[PDB]
C-alpha cells in the first residue's frame, strides 16, 4: 500500500507542475476555431443540391 | 510514513484546485452572449442502412467519407458503400458481441473489439477477392470499449481493466502499457496528431496520456458518474464527455479545467455516443430515449433533436469531410443525416 | 498461387462442336465474374462471353450469339465454353480471365492461359499507333481515343490497360485511368479525359515489349482495342 | 317517408365507423415500426377485406334499403354480389389463420415461430384468399350462363342459387359452419394451457376469448340461419327481418380492429398517438 | 446505373440472401446468460461460449461493476447461481441478485435459479456445526411452512432450511417488476444428470409470456 501511496503523489506533483493557462485565453480559441472553420461546415451551413452526395 | 503521504496527497491535491481557481478568469459563457445562435438546425434521413439484424453498437466512417465499418451483435462486420446503399463487404465474426469497430486510415484494414477481449485486425485488400484475418490481439484482461487504428501497424485499445495499451501489429505485443484509471473506460479519441489520446472512464476522470512516453499528462473530474462517450475538438486542445449522469462537458486540456456543460432540466436520460463537427460548433450526442441531441458546443443550448430511430442510439460518426452524420441504434439500422 | 489452367481445343474440322475448360486454383472462384477472350492469331483480343457470380447475368458477344454457350461449377472450381457449329472464322487462341466488381475493385486484373482452337450500337477502340520503336531508358505515351465519353455520372471512367508480353498472357496496369494494380511499377500512370486517354511509360525497362490494348467497361459488348505495339531495335 | 334520413344515418354512421377503423389499421402497421411483425400480416390481411366490405358491400346496401328497388344491370347485381360473398369469405379465413397461429405459438414456443418466415407467412394468406375467390366468384358471377339465364325478377339483387337447396348448405357448410367448428375448438385448447402455465408456472383469457369469438357468432349466426331456412320455404321470414340479419353480418368487419387490433399493446400506444394528435 | 454497379448491385443483393439466411439460422437458437459467483460450480450445470441442444432446439449459453450488462438486453433467460453450501457469503448473493432484479437493463429479462451443493447442503446442517441464524436468524421461526417436498424428511430440521435459504431469492424476486420477468427457484448437484431440461422448460414458460402478452391473454 505504501508503494500506490507512493504512486499517486509522485502522479500528482507530476499534474500540478506542469503548466496551466487561463480559461479567457482557452475559450477564445474555441470561440476563434469555430468562426474561422464555419464556411467548411456542411452541417452548420446548408449545402446545394448539387453538393450533396447524399440526394 | 503511510499517513504523511495521506496529507501530502491531500495538500498536494488542493494545490491543484487552487492551481485551477486562478485559471478560471471567466466563464465561457460569459464571453461568448455576442455570437449569433445558430438557430435549429434541420435534418433529414437520406439513407437507411438495412441489413443488421441485431443491435448496432459502434460504426466508423473511412477516411475517403465513402464507406463505413458497422458493428452488430449479430456477429456481422459490413462495409457499407453509402453513396448507394450497397454493401462492399460482409466479414463474420468469431465471436457476436461487439463494443466497438474502427477504420484503418489507409483502407486496407478494420478492428473488431468486444467482449472476447481481443482486438481482431482484418485485411480487406488483398488476392483471393476476400477478407481475412491479420492479426489477434490478445493481452487485455478487461472487454474493449474501443480501438483507434494510428498507421497500418499501431493500434490503441481500451479496456475495461482501467487500461489502455498501444499495439504492433506485425509483432501483436504491447509496446505501451496506461494505467491509472480507478473505473472501467469507456471511450476513447485519438487526437488530430496522434500524438495524445483521451480516455474517459467509469470512475467520472477523464485523463491525457502521451503515446510516446506512456505517462497520465492530466487528469480532469468534474462528472458524477460514468462517462460513456469521449472525442476531441478538432482543435485537438480540448475534449467533449458525455455522462451516464444525463450531461456533456467541454473540458479544457491547457486551462486543465471545465469550460461548459450541456444539460437540460427535462432530459434525464444519460448519453451513450459523442461526435463533433468540422468546425467544432456542433457537439452532437447521442442519448438513450432514441434520439440524439444537436448541442450548441459554445452556447449549450439544445439546436435540435433527430428523432429517426425507435430505440436508443449506440454510435454516432460524423464524416471526415463534414458532408453527412451516420447513426446506429438498436433498431439495427444506419441513418445518413444531412 | 492464382492460376487459371485452360484445356480442350485442337483441330476441329468445320461444322463440328468443342468445349473449353478452365480450372482455377487459387482464389475464391464463386466471388468473381468470370469472361473469354479469344486471339486470332494475328490479330488482337476479342470479348466473347461473359458470366456473372451467381449465374444470374450472362453475356455473349454478338458474333458468336446463339451458337456459344457459357458456364461454370464454383463447387467444381470450373467454367466451360460449349461451343457448337465451329466456324472458319473462330480460328483463335481463348482465355479465361476473372474480374470482381465492387466499390474500389480491380476487374479482369489476373488472365489464365490460352488454349488454341483451329478450325478447318457498339464504341470503337482507335489504337492508331501500330507499332512505335521506343529505345530503351526513355519514355513512350500511348494513346487511346474511343467514340464516346467514357465518364460515367457517377464519376467512374472506363478504360483497362493491358499488356500482352510476347508468349505470355495479357496482364492488367490500370483499371480506370488513374488507378495502379497490385504487383506493379509505380512508373506506369494514366490520365486524360473522354475520348482523349493516355498511358504514360517513365524510364522504359527490359521485359516491357509487348502489345497494350485498350478496353471500355460503360456498356457490353466489351470491345477491346486494336492493338498498340512497342519493340527494340 | 320521414325516417328515410334516419335509416341511411343509422348505417352512414356504422359504415364510416367500419372504413375508419380499418384505414388506421393498415397505416398503423406502416407507420409504426414496431407492428411489422409476421403474426401482423394475418391482422392487416384481415383488415383489407374488412375495408372492402366497407366501401362496396355496405354502401351500396344503402341503397336498396333507401332505394327499394335494385337500380342496376344485370352485371351490377352479379360483382357485388361476387366480392360481397368473396370478403366475408375471407374473413373467415384470415379469422381462422389467426386462431392455427396463436395455437402454434402457446403450443409450440421454440418451434412454430422459428420455422415461420415471411416467404411462407404470406401462403396462408394466398390460401385464404384464394378459396374465397373460386369457391364464391364463379359459383356466382356465371351461374345464369350456366343454367338458362336470370331467374331472378329484373327488381331485385338476390342470389341466384339460394333455391338449389344442396348447394346452399354445401356452401354454408364450407363458409361458416367449418370454419367456427375449427375456431372454437383452438381457442378452448389455447384456454387450457393458459390454465396449466399459471398452475406450473385465468381472468384476462376470457374476457378476450370471449371478446373475440361471441363478437363472431352472435353477428353471423343468424343470417346463416335464415338461409337455412329460406331455401326450404321462399317466402316464411319477414324481408325486413331478413335485411336487418343481412346488415348485422357486415358488423363483424366494424368490430375487428377493436377485437384482434386494440386488444394489442403495441397497437394501442400507436393508436392512442394518433387520436390524441394528427402526425 | 453502371455496367460495373450493375455488377456491383448483383454483389450486394447477393450478399443481402447470406445476410438473411444466417440471420434466420440465427433464430433457432436462445442465448442463455449465467451468472453467480466464484466458488458457485458455474461451468457444472475472454468469453466461453456453450452451445447445447435440448430437443432439437439450440441453447448456446455463456459464460464471462457490470457495464456490459447493455449487451445482454436481447437475453431469453439469465442463469443465476447461489451457495448454499456456503453460509457466511449468502448476503453477498443477495446483494448481486437485487441488482440484477432492479437493473435497467434486465427488467423484461428473466432468471432461473440454480442453488448449487445440494449435497453438500444437507450433511452440512445435519452435523449441526453450522448455526444459520448466528449468519443469519430469520431462521429463528423456523415455521417449515406448510410444504409438499418429494424428498425424505429433515434428520436435523433441514428440509425447512431447504426452502427456507431458498425463499430470500423469491421475496427480492417479487418487489419490483410487475410480473414482467419471472424468476425461477431449483435445487441442483453437480451429479444431476438431466440438468439442461429446467433451462428448457423455464425458456418454454418465458416464450409463452411474450406471447401471452402480445395476444393479451395474460
Ligand atoms: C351476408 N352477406 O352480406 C351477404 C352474403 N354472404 C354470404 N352468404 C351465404 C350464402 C349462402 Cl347460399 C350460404 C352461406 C352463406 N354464408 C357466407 C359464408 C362465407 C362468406 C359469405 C357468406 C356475405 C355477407
Amino acid at each position: 500500500s505504501i508503494a500506490q501511496a507512493r504512486k499517486l503523489v509522485e502522479q500528482l506533483k507530476m499534474e500540478a507542475n506542469i503548466d496551466r493557462i487561463k480559461v479567457s485565453k482557452a475559450a477564445a480559441d474555441l470561440m476563434a476555431y469555430c468562426e474561422a472553420h464555419a464556411k467548411e461546415d456542411p452541417l452548420l451551413t446548408p449545402v446545394p443540391a448539387s453538393e450533396n452526395p447524399f440526394r | 510514513e503511510l499517513d504523511q503521504l495521506r496529507q501530502e496527497a491531500e495538500q498536494l491535491k488542493n494545490q491543484i484546485r487552487d492551481a485551477r481557481k486562478a485559471c478560471a478568469d471567466a466563464t465561457l459563457s460569459q464571453i461568448t452572449n455576442n455570437i449569433d445562435p445558430v438557430g435549429r438546425i434541420q435534418m433529414r434521413t437520406r439513407r437507411t442502412l438495412r441489413g443488421h439484424l441485431a443491435k448496432i453498437y459502434a460504426m466508423h466512417w473511412g477516411t475517403d467519407s465513402r464507406l463505413l465499418v458497422s458493428a452488430s451483435q449479430d456477429g456481422k462486420l459490413i462495409i457499407w458503400d453509402s453513396y448507394t446503399t450497397n454493401k462492399v463487404h460482409a466479414i463474420p465474426l468469431r465471436s457476436s458481441w461487439v463494443m466497438t469497430c474502427a477504420y484503418a486510415p489507409s483502407g486496407n484494414y478494420v478492428a473488431c473489439g468486444g467482449l472476447d477481449n481481443i482486438c481482431s485486425i482484418y485485411n480487406l485488400k488483398t488476392r483471393e477477392g476476400n477478407v481475412r484475418v491479420s492479426r489477434e490481439l490478445a493481452g487485455h484482461t478487461g472487454y474493449l470499449s474501443c480501438c483507434r487504428f494510428l498507421d497500418d501497424n499501431q493500434i490503441v485499445t481500451s479496456s475495461g481493466d482501467t487500461t489502455c495499451a498501444l499495439w504492433d501489429i506485425e509483432t501483436g505485443q504491447q509496446t505501451t502499457t496506461f494505467t491509472g484509471h480507478t473505473g472501467d473506460v469507456m471511450s476513447l479519441s485519438l487526437a488530430p496528431d496522434t500524438r495524445l489520446f483521451v480516455s474517459g472512464a467509469c470512475d467520472a476522470s477523464a485523463k491525457l496520456w502521451d503515446v510516446r512516453e506512456g505517462m497520465c499528462r492530466q487528469t480532469f473530474t468534474g462528472h458524477e458518474s460514468d462517462i460513456n462517450a469521449i472525442c476531441f475538438f478538432p482543435n485537438g486542445n480540448a475534449f467533449a464527455t458525455g455522462s451516464d449522469d444525463a450531461t456533456c462537458r467541454l473540458f479544457d486540456l491547457r486551462a486543465d479545467q471545465e469550460l461548459m456543460t450541456y444539460s437540460h432540466d427535462n432530459i434525464i436520460c444519460g448519453i451513450t455516443s459523442v461526435s463533433f463537427s468540422k468546425s467544432g460548433r456542433l457537439l452532437l450526442a447521442g442519448y438513450d430515449d432514441f434520439n440524439c441531441n444537436v448541442w450548441d458546443a459554445l452556447k449549450a443550448d439544445r439546436a435540435g433533436v433527430l428523432a429517426g430511430h425507435d430505440n436508443r442510439v449506440s454510435c454516432l460518426g460524423v464524416t471526415d469531410d463534414g458532408m453527412a452524420v451516420a447513426t446506429g441504434s438498436w433498431d439495427s439500422f444506419l441513418k445518413i443525416w444531412n | 498461387d492464382v492460376q487459371l489452367v485452360e484445356s480442350g481445343g485442337g483441330l476441329v474440322q468445320p461444322g463440328g462442336s468443342r468445349k473449353l475448360s478452365c480450372s482455377a486454383s487459387g482464389f475464391a472462384f464463386s466471388s468473381f465474374g468470370m469472361h473469354w477472350v479469344r486471339q486470332a492469331p494475328e490479330k488482337g483480343l476479342e470479348w466473347v462471353a461473359y458470366i456473372s457470380s451467381g449465374s444470374g447475368t450472362i453475356y455473349y458477344a454478338d458474333t458468336v450469339k446463339g451458337r456459344f454457350t457459357i458456364s461454370r461449377d464454383d463447387p467444381k472450381n470450373t467454367l466451360f465454353l460449349q461451343m457448337t457449329s465451329l466456324r472458319s472464322e473462330d480460328t483463335a487462341m481463348y482465355y479465361c480471365v476473372r474480374s470482381i466488381y465492387y466499390y474500389g475493385s480491380s476487374p479482369f486484373d489476373f488472365w489464365g492461359q490460352g488454349t488454341t482452337l483451329t478450325v478447318s450500337s457498339d464504341i470503337v477502340m482507335t489504337q492508331a499507333t501500330s507499332s512505335v520503336p521506343v529505345t530503351p531508358g526513355e519514355s513512350v505515351s500511348i494513346s487511346c481515343r474511343s467514340s464516346k465519353s467514357l465518364l460515367h455520372s457517377n464519376g467512374n471512367t472506363y478504360l483497362y490497360w493491358f499488356l500482352q508480353r510476347p508468349g505470355q498472357s495479357p496482364q492488367l496496369l490500370i483499371y480506370r485511368m488513374s488507378n495502379l494494380a497490385s504487383g506493379v511499377p509505380d512508373r506506369f500512370s494514366g490520365s486524360g479525359s473522354g475520348t482523349a486517354f493516355t498511358l504514360t511509360i517513365s524510364r522504359l525497362e527490359a521485359e516491357d515489349v509487348g502489345v497494350y490494348y485498350c478496353m471500355q467497361h460503360l456498356e457490353y459488348p466489351l470491345t477491346f482495342g486494336a492493338g498498340t505495339k512497342l519493340e527494340l531495335k | 317517408v320521414w325516417q328515410v334520413v334516419f335509416i341511411a344515418f343509422l348505417t352512414g354512421i356504422l359504415a364510416l365507423v367500419t372504413i375508419i377503423g380499418n384505414i388506421l389499421v393498415i397505416v398503423s402497421f406502416k407507420v409504426n415500426k414496431q407492428l411489422k411483425t409476421v403474426n401482423n400480416y394475418f391482422l392487416l390481411s384481415l383488415a383489407c377485406a374488412d375495408l372492402i366490405i366497407g366501401v362496396i358491400s355496405m354502401n351500396l346496401f344503402t341503397t336498396y334499403i333507401i332505394m327499394n328497388r335494385w337500380a342496376l344491370g344485370n352485371l351490377a347485381c352479379d360483382l357485388w354480389l361476387a366480392i360481397d360473398c368473396v370478403a366475408s369469405n375471407a374473413s373467415v379465413m384470415n379469422l381462422l389463420v389467426i386462431s392455427f397461429d396463436r395455437y402454434f405459438s402457446i403450443t409450440r414456443p421454440l418451434t412454430y415461430r422459428a420455422k415461420r418466415t415471411t416467404k411462407r407467412a404470406g401462403v396462408m394468406i394466398g390460401l385464404a384468399w384464394v378459396i374465397s375467390f373460386v369457391l364464391w366468384a364463379p359459383a356466382i358471377l356465371f351461374w345464369q350462363y350456366f343454367v338458362g339465364k336470370r331467374t331472378v325478377p329484373p327488381g331485385e339483387c338476390f342470389i341466384q342459387f339460394l333455391s338449389e337447396p344442396t348447394i346452399t348448405f354445401g356452401t354454408a357448410i364450407a363458409g361458416f359452419y367449418m370454419p367456427v367448428t375449427i375456431m372454437t375448438i383452438l381457442y378452448w385448447r389455447i384456454y387450457k394451457e393458459t390454465e396449466k402455465r399459471t398452475k406450473e408456472l385465468e381472468k384476462k383469457a376470457a374476457q378476450t376469448l370471449s371478446a373475440i369469438l361471441l363478437a363472431f357468432i352472435i353477428t353471423w349466426t343468424p343470417y346463416n340461419i335464415m338461409v337455412l331456412v329460406n331455401t326450404f320455404c321462399d317466402s316464411c321470414i319477414p324481408k325486413t327481418f331478413w335485411n336487418l340479419g343481412y346488415w348485422l353480418c357486415y358488423i363483424n368487419s366494424t368490430v375487428n380492429p377493436v377485437c384482434y387490433a386494440l386488444c394489442n399493446k403495441t397497437f394501442r400506444t400507436t393508436f392512442k398517438m394518433l387520436l390524441l394528435c394528427q402526425c | 446505373v453502371s455496367a460495373e454497379d450493375k455488377a456491383a448491385a448483383e454483389r450486394s443483393k447477393m450478399i443481402d440472401k447470406n445476410l438473411r439466411e444466417d440471420g434466420e439460422k440465427a433464430r433457432r437458437t436462445l442465448r442463455l446468460l449465467l451468472l453467480g459467483a466464484d466458488n458457485s460450480g458455474k461451468s457444472t450445470i475472454g468469453i466461453f461460449e456453450t452451445k447445447f441442444q435440448v430437443d432439437k432446439v439450440n441453447f448456446h449459453m455463456f459464460d464471462v461493476r457490470r457495464k456490459w450488462i447493455q449487451c445482454f438486453n436481447d437475453v431469453t433467460a439469465i442463469i443465476f447461481v447461489v451457495d448454499s453450501s456456503d453460509y457466511n457469503r449468502l448476503q453477498e448473493a443477495l446483494n448481486d441478485f437485487k441488482s440484477i432484479w432492479n437493473n435497467r437493463w434486465l427488467r423484461t429479462i428473466s432468471v432461473i435459479l440454480f442453488l448449487n451443493k445440494q449435497d453438500l447442503l444437507a450433511e452440512k446442517v445435519l452435523a449441526g456445526k453450522s448455526k444459520i441464524e448466528d449468519y443469519f436468524p430469520e431462521f429463528a421461526r423456523y415455521t417449515t411452512p406448510e410444504d409438499a417436498t418429494p424428498e425424505p424428511g429433515e434428520d436435523p430440521r433441514v428440509t425447512r432450511a431447504k426452502y427456507f435459504i431458498r425463499k430470500e431469492f423469491v421475496d427480492i424476486s417479487t418487489a419490483s417488476g410487475d410480473g414482467r420477468h419471472i424468476c425461477y427457484p431449483h435445487f441442483t448437484c453437480a451429479v444431476d444428470t438431466e440438468n439442461a431440461r429446467r433451462i428448457f422448460n423455464d425458456c418454454k414458460d418465458i416464450i409463452l409470456q411474450m406471447n401471452l402478452r402480445e395476444y393479451n391473454l395474460v
